[PDB]
């Protein structure tokens, strides 16, 4: 009787970073996708191939949680086909993709007075990220025509930018905890069909 | 594991000018903001002041304001909470946290402050 | 300013009994309220956090709820060591203020 760890995913603690987002395979148990639906605490629960109610019929091979915190007004660019600063150097969404994107207010949790320094969205990369690709990497960004060298300089600015997490901030500005489940349907054992 | 140790606290007389040096550890000190609490003999708690991780944002309480000043040095991994015009009053023991009311808090063993004339 | 008005301060109680502790916010927190337990002569020990979610590594009996200018902090079963003072502080101003305290005493 063995049951998806969906808590571990939407209970955690902290989540990931959006340019540093949290992947976690899920496999071999059974998923009540309707629990979750019916707690209706999450602000957005947009599902994309399939029926957000209902979806326990339909059998899934490969599900993947991906985890992450964006401003209010990215949660939008969290979709399929869809362009902003999140989607083309953080998290990609592939235009065919079929799941359901999970978004609720985390203002409570993730804000310190001060701001909060962990979340660190990208701001500035060489070119739009492929669907479904990460990058960590920290190198200094060549605006300018000048070589950076590694260091901190006119024209030359680090890649990733720290969101300020304030209680006063708007529900615009305010931190969201996201979760993606990508759900794969093909020919396979599709174990983690979730009746 | 994260570490948080305050030093500096020792008897000085009213007037007199006091810093408490906070030793962190275990973390990176430049990501995280640090808090400043003290507890009165036989009072509850009272928040002192606040540094934020940049360090250009500091708030101070009314009890505390333009007499106290929060700095903090992140090559050495220490904030420093600058004491002046000292009172009777503020004799405490102060406690040095990290995030406080967050998942990400933090807090020191406490320094005893004793103002006496 | 915001004030955090915390009671009933000179609360008693037999081990295993439930305690219920009050704080009421002057103006709304939101859900910005911390739940500290200080034991004679040591630091606060943060129970609560984001007024319902319970720190790692404290015991389950304690629970956190409320919202907005009303908030409750309950314990289950008490114990022998739950007995020491209790705080809350809001953190949604810049200024930070704490309770009053609330010393759950044996009976």
């Amino acid at each position: 009787t063995n049951l998806c760890p969906f808590g571990e995913v939407f209970n955690a603690t902290r989540f990931a970073s959006v340019y540093a987002w949290n992947r976690k395979r899920i496999s071999n148990c059974v998923a009540d996708y309707s629990v979750l639906y019916n707690s209706a605490s999450f602000s957005t629960f947009k599902c994309y191939g399939v029926s957000p109610t209902k979806l326990n019929d339909l059998c899934f091979t490969n599900v993947y949680a991906d985890s992450f915190v964006i401003r209010g007004d990215e949660v939008r660019q969290i979709a399929p086909g869809q362009t902003g600063k999140i989607a083309d150097y953080n998290y990609k969404l592939p235009d065919d993709f079929t799941g359901c994107v999970i978004a609720w207010n985390s203002n409570n949790l993730d804000s310190k007075v001060g701001g909060n320094y962990n979340y660190l969205y990208r701001l500035f990369r060489k070119s739009n990220l492929k669907p479904f690709e990460r990058d960590i990497s920290t190198e200094i960004y060549q605006a300018g025509s000048t070589p950076c060298n590694g260091v901190e300089g006119f024209n030359c600015y680090f890649p990733l930018q720290s969101y300020g997490f304030q209680p006063t901030n708007g529900v615009g500005y305010q931190p969201y905890r996201v979760v993606v489940l990508s759900f794969e349907l093909l020919h396979a054992p599709a174990t983690v069909c979730g009746p | 594991e994260v570490q948080l140790v305050e030093s500096g606290g020792g008897l000085v007389q009213p007037g007199g000018s006091l810093r408490l040096s906070c030793t962190a550890s275990g973390f990176t000190f430049s990501n995280y903001g640090f808090h400043w609490v003290r507890q009165a003999p036989g009072k509850g708690l009272e928040w002192v002041t606040i540094i934020s991780y940049d360090g250009i944002t500091k708030h101070y309480a009314d009890s505390v304001k333009d007499r106290f000043t929060v700095s903090r040095d992140n090559s050495k991994t220490m904030v420093y909470l600058q004491m002046n015009n000292l009172k009777l009053d503020d004799t405490a023991v102060y406690y040095c946290a990290r995030d406080l009311g967050t998942y990400d808090d933090s807090w020191g063993q406490g320094v005893l402050v004793t103002v006496s004339s | 300013d915001i004030q955090m008005t915390q009671s009933p301060s000179a609360l008693s109680a037999s081990v295993g009994d439930r305690v219920t502790i009050s704080c009421r916010a002057s103006q709304n927190i939101d859900g910005f309220l911390a739940w500290y337990q200080q034991k004679p002569g040591k630091a606060p020990k943060l129970l609560i956090y984001a007024a319902s979610r319970l720190q790692s590594g404290i015991p389950s009996r304690f629970s956190g709820s409320g919202s907005g200018t009303d908030f409750t902090l309950t314990i289950s079963s008490l114990q022998p060591e739950d007995f020491a003072a209790y705080y809350c502080q809001q953190v949604y101003s810049a200024p930070l203020t704490f309770g009053g305290g609330t010393k759950v005493e044996f009976k």
